[PDB]
């Protein structure tokens, strides 16, 4: 994300291809976040 | 930064050829040698209608 | 870490010296830790 820019939406552009974005808040979210639900799980399983 | 040793190398290398090129070509001063030419030259045209 | 940009490891560049980066989305985040902590030990405490 912090080399791409983005502007409107992705049909008028000739030649556009289809690959993702990889944002780099979700590692930052994924490895965190997530662990919430591990501690959810600390007093609602048992 | 990741290749100064091989910049470094490769502009030493480039700075010595001037060097030796320099002192092939015959006619690479050949722009400052006809300034000197040209004014001596007229010179010597200008003292032979004498 | 806005400020700056990466480029490989650090056993390449002649002069590097040491210091710390300073991330400005961990202490938004690891505030928002102490907080969730507390709110995992509020859901732990009954
Ligand atoms: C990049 O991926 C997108 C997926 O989001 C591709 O869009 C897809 O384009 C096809 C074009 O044939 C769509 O099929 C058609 O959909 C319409 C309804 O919109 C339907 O009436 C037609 O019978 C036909 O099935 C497809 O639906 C659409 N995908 C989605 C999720 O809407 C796009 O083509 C890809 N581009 C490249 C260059 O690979
Ligand atoms: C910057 O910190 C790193 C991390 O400790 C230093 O790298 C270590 O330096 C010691 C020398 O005291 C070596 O014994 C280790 O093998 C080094 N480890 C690695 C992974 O390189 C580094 O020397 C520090 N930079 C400076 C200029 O002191
Ligand atoms: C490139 O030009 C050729 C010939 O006109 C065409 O077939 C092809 O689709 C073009 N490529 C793109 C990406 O438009
Ligand atoms: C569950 O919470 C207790 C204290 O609230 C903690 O000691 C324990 O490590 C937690 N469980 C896990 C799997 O982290």
């Amino acid at each position: 994300t912090d080399n791409t820019f983005v502007s409107g939406n992705c049909d008028v552009v000739i030649g556009i291809v289809n690959n993702t974005v990889y944002d780099p808040l979700q590692p930052e979210l994924d490895s965190f976040k997530e662990e919430l639900d591990k501690y959810f799980k600390n007093h609602t399983s048992p | 930064y990741e290749n100064q040793k091989l910049i470094a190398n490769q502009f030493n290398s480039a700075i010595g050829k001037i060097q030796d090129s320099l002192s092939s070509t015959p006619s690479a001063l050949g722009k400052l040698q006809d300034v000197v030419n040209h004014n001596a030259q007229a010179l010597n045209t200008l003292v032979k209608q004498l």
